DNA sequence: ATTCGCCGTGTCCCTCTCGCTCCTATAGGTTAGACTTTAAGTCAATAC
RNA sequence: AGCGA
DNA sequence: GTATTGACTTAAAGTCTAACCTATAGGATACTTACAGAGGGACACGGCGAAT
């Protein structure tokens, strides 16, 4: 988004009379990083009861996101334990919910 | 095809007209002056005016009707001068056929008042008018909240200078800073602030707000049979004194109709003055606050 | 999160007891419809009125205080007028005249 | 309590026009393909016909005609003269100086190609012309035209013989000059006596037909002139705390159709010019649509974020209307819950 | 409108113009809202 | 080439419950703000 | 958006 | 206890000026085509082949 921005003015603003600082905008780079970090699937909240659960919150691997299967398209057939998980990913713990 | 777009079918329709040039422009601007001077003449003529010879009568609706034929011409030529100015608005506003259309309203507005002896092309003039007509109708059907024009000139002013601030100092300005930035008040800059503001959406995704919204205005459920019951105490404790003193206090605080009568009309229908019932007032107000008449109403507030 | 509006809830329930005593008006629009609206006997009955319907009603009673029209609006007659004269659009009107003319007849 | 929009023109009522099967298009035999172009001010339609004056100044027409083509004759036999003369200059120029046997040939190629695409342009107007006559001749009322040129020039040749419209209100003429009962009692007979698609056609159509015919119900209703706006509190501004509004999204859209109708009401009493007084009963038209059923049409209209606007049919449409909200359950006042626990003394 | 538990028929029925605008009790034609400043219809 | 009988493909409504956390210039309407007037409420004394 | 049965 | 008269202050209007919002009109070089940036059942609109 910034560099469209950058490439429009590029052209409108007169040669010989500009600058990075008044060519560069930061602003939609900031948003960007605000709105992932606030209202995003997976800038999940802090889910800090126990130690335990501090730690187990990070590390979590999760397969609906954007760029993700949501649980309409996240059917039975992505659910299952395929023999690759050993060592990789656990077989036991998953939440008992949808 | 799927051919529902109304956009690109009007731009296909209004490319059929050519376009003009300076010399064809004057020619349109004389033809459509005659025939409005030629349509007054003949309604002047109308009334109390003198039978048109059918000849005269002939050409001059001719010329008028020639009129409003070059004026309608010149609306098509310029119909592409109006898409190709609304383009640089459209983002922030309606939808584009409705800035389209109000450019053409521009459009009719200058070609009635556009003059030919200054030689100049008409470009320049309907540019200005168009705009104009833009403005003030985007303007007037922003949002679903009405912002008169010169609020709104003051927002877009202040949104430009916090904007351009932002871009060069990097950090959100502060109110004292706008308000000296613009030579007004920190005070008058937070109310600018607060008109800015837009409705949200009761239709969201969360669900839809309108779910949790509380009706705070609304039956409160216990009030209303909490002052019935009242009125009922009212009416017994007003019962318990004597009948004068309890119309006058009914008619002194509105209890019988809701209008409060005051002491010359509550003097005049009982046949007395007014400092005769300011003194029944004041000794049934003092027999009132007495605790024994007071016990079944304390608890009511 | 809540919100409220800007109404009176008049704990008041209903009193078919005592109503301010009023009569009842009549405004006839355009096109032979009429639409009572009550009034009041304080009430100071209006000569015309925004009736039901929506367009403007005048009274059965034979009144007719003055339709008084407002200023004409502003016509391109208006704004061709107040910047050019009378002489020279007559003097344009003979030369389009004459110029239909020579085209027809030659 | 309930308000009403007048609108300056008519405008057809969506759900009897685009949901498939249309019902516009089952009542007056028409093509949804082709009724689309009529109701968006794409093509014209022919609403009347005169067969009596079409057949008497048909003679007279003809005569007209012939002698229209007869001065394309006069033009044509001019090109050939013209032409003619041209192409002895060029034997004068050619055979009369020393040059070479095909050079001096080369120009009578190209006189002779000048004429051979001389005449085609000729006889492509004149086949124009008789396409133009022939469709005259063999015209209809309740009839499509498209080719805006072909039917202006129609119009202004032929203006009587026939009410030729664009749009709502030459539905709604239609919809007026219809007889319903031997209409049906035609589809009757041919469900009498047909087969195969004709029969089928018959069937599905006269359905609606005879729905129209047996109630009380006038099909006038299904053009509209008076759009009803809900009352406030169903689609209310509630302000929250702090005064960030809450408008209910009908709001937008009855806006754009009040700005609209008022803009279209004002250049009619202005006075402006075909093109853009039909461009703005499109618009208008559209303001409409997006009010009963947004995105049915065309592109939804959107909102903020490039959310779709919620219309009234996506009030009752889908999981989230109104026949499931509150009908598949209430919460409910005197109530409450807890968790539960084994009570072996009870 | 307003009536009691009689009920025997819910009957559907196409609108037409006449409907419609007795149905209505005014002519709404300007697309605003409320006053920005006082907050009043 | 139209009829009638088959296939074939494209476009659309629906799927458990319950809980919790840009500017200028005119003219008119509005309100606002303070000065002034008046009905109004009070207090003191009093006679019956 | 997250969670319990 | 009940009904009065004569100061003495007070809230509710009434008014005058006014002052400050608010709606409307106009701006006269040249200025000429938006944008795009699941699945399932079911029905209706349409391929492929024999018959007249």
């Amino acid at each position: 988004r910034m560099e469209r921005v950058v490439r429009e003015r590029m052209t409108t603003q007169d040669v010989e009379a500009i600058t990075p600082q008044t060519l560069i905008n930061i602003r939609p780079v900031v948003a960007a990083i605000k709105e992932f970090f606030g209202t995003s699937q997976l800038s999940q909240f802090m889910d800090q009861n126990n130690p335990l659960s501090g730690l187990t919150h990070k590390r979590r691997l999760s397969a609906l996101g954007p760029g993700g299967l949501s649980r309409e398209r996240a059917g039975l057939e992505v659910r299952d334990v395929h023999p690759s998980h050993y060592g990789r990913m656990c077989p036991i713990e998953t939440p008992e919910g949808p | 095809t799927a051919s529902a777009d109304s956009v690109r079918a009007y731009l296909k329709q209004i490319g059929k007209v050519a376009l003009l040039n300076a010399e064809e422009e004057v020619e349109l601007a004389k033809r459509i002056e005659a025939g409005l001077y030629a349509t007054q003449l003949m309604t002047e003529l109308s009334e109390r005016g003198e039978k048109l010879p059918a000849a005269q009568r002939r050409d001059m609706m001719w010329i008028c009707r020639d009129g409003d034929r070059a004026k309608n011409h010149l609306l098509e030529a310029n119909l592409r001068l109006v898409v190709s100015l609304a383009k640089r608005y459209t983002g922030r506003g309606m939808a584009f056929l409705d800035l389209i259309q109000e450019g053409n309203l521009g459009l009719i507005r200058a070609v009635e008042k556009f003059d030919y002896t200054k030689g100049y092309k008409f470009s320049t003039y309907a540019t200005w008018w168009i705009r104009q007509a833009i403005t003030r109708a985007m303007a007037d059907q922003a949002r679903t909240i009405r912002i008169p024009v010169h609020m709104v000139e003051v927002i877009n002013k202040l949104g430009r200078i916090q904007r351009e601030l932002l871009q060069d100092l990097g950090r959100e300005p502060t109110p004292e800073e706008l308000a000296k930035e613009m030579d007004i008040t920190p005070e008058k800059v937070l109310e600018i602030q607060q008109y800015a503001r837009e409705p949200i959406s009761l239709d969201q995704t969360i669900s839809q707000l309108g779910d949790f919204i509380e009706d705070s205005e609304a039956v409160v459920a216990v009030d209303a049979v909490s002052f019935t019951l009242l009125q009922d105490q009212l009416q017994s404790v007003l019962d318990t004194l004597s009948e004068r003193e309890a119309g006058v206090v009914r008619l002194r605080f509105g209890l019988t109709d809701g209008q409060p009568r005051t002491l010359d009309e509550i003097g005049q229908v009982y046949g007395v003055t007014r400092e005769r019932i300011r003194q029944i007032e004041s000794k049934t107000m003092s027999k009132l606050r007495h605790p024994s008449r007071s016990q079944v109403l304390r608890d009511y507030l | 999160l809540r919100g409220s509006r800007l109404g009176a809830v008049s704990y008041e329930t209903d009193r078919n007891h005592d109503l301010a005593p009023r009569q009842i008006a009549r405004y006839r629009t355009d096109n032979g419809e009429e639409f009572e609206v009550p009034f009041a006997d304080d009430a100071e009955i209006p000569g015309t009125w925004l009736c039901r319907n929506g367009m403007e009603g005048t009274l059965i009673e034979g009144d007719l205080p003055e339709p008084k029209k407002v200023k004409p609006p502003r016509t391109h007659w208006d704004m061709l007028l107040e910047r050019r004269s009378i002489e020279e659009l007559e003097e344009l009107l003979k030369e389009r005249l004459e110029l239909i003319r020579s085209r027809r007849r030659g | 309590r309930m308000g009403h929009i007048e609108l300056a023109a008519p405008v057809t009522h969506i759900w009897y026009f685009k949901g498939v099967p249309s019902r516009l298009g089952y009542l007056l035999d028409l093509a949804p393909k082709d009724l689309e172009k009529i109701i968006y001010f794409a093509a014209y339609v022919i609403t009347s016909v005169d067969e009596e004056m079409r057949h008497n100044e048909l003679s007279t027409l003809e005569a007209e005609m012939a002698v229209e083509r007869k001065a394309v004759e006069d033009q044509r036999d001019g090109e050939l003269e013209a032409r003619a003369q041209k192409l002895e200059a060029d034997l004068a120029e050619l055979e009369a100086e020393g040059a070479k046997a095909d050079a001096r040939r080369k120009v009578r190629d190209g006189g002779e190609r000048e004429m051979r695409q001389i005449r085609d342009r000729a006889q492509r107007e004149l086949d124009r012309l008789e396409d133009i006559w022939s469709t005259f001749t063999k015209l209809a009322p309740k009839q499509l035209i498209v080719d805006e040129n072909l039917y202006r020039e129609l119009v202004d040749r032929y203006g009587e013989y026939f009410t030729g419209a664009m749009g709502a209100e030459s539905i709604q003429k239609l919809i007026e000059n219809f007889d319903i009962d031997a209409e049906a009692e035609s589809l009757r007979d041919v469900i009498r006596n047909g087969k195969g698609q004709k029969k089928l056609r018959a069937l599905k159509r006269l359905k609606v037909v005879a729905a129209f015919q047996q109630s009380g119900n006038s099909p006038m209703g299904m053009v509209l002139d008076a759009v009803p706006v809900i009352p406030p509190e169903l689609r209310p501004m509630v302000q929250l705390d702090g005064g960030r509004f809450a408008t209910s999204d009908l709001n937008d859209l009855y806006r754009r159709v009040i700005n609209r109708n008022n803009r279209l009401k004002r250049l009619i009493d202005l006075g402006a010019p075909e093109i853009i007084v039909n461009n703005e009963k499109r618009m208008l038209q559209e303001s409409v649509d997006a009010l009963f059923d947004n995105g049915r049409r065309g592109r939804p209209v959107t909102g903020p974020g490039n959310r779709p606007l919620k219309s009234l049919s996506d009030l009752l449409k889908g999981k989230q209307g109104r026949f499931r909200q509150n009908l598949l359950g209430k919460r409910v006042d005197y109530s409450g819950r807890s968790v539960i626990v084994v009570g072996p003394q009870l | 409108m307003l009536d009691v538990n009689f009920f025997d028929e819910l009957r559907i029925g196409l609108a037409t113009a006449e409907d419609i605008r007795q149905w209505s009790y005014g002519e709404v034609k300007k697309p605003e809202t409320i006053n920005y400043r006082t907050l009043k219809p």
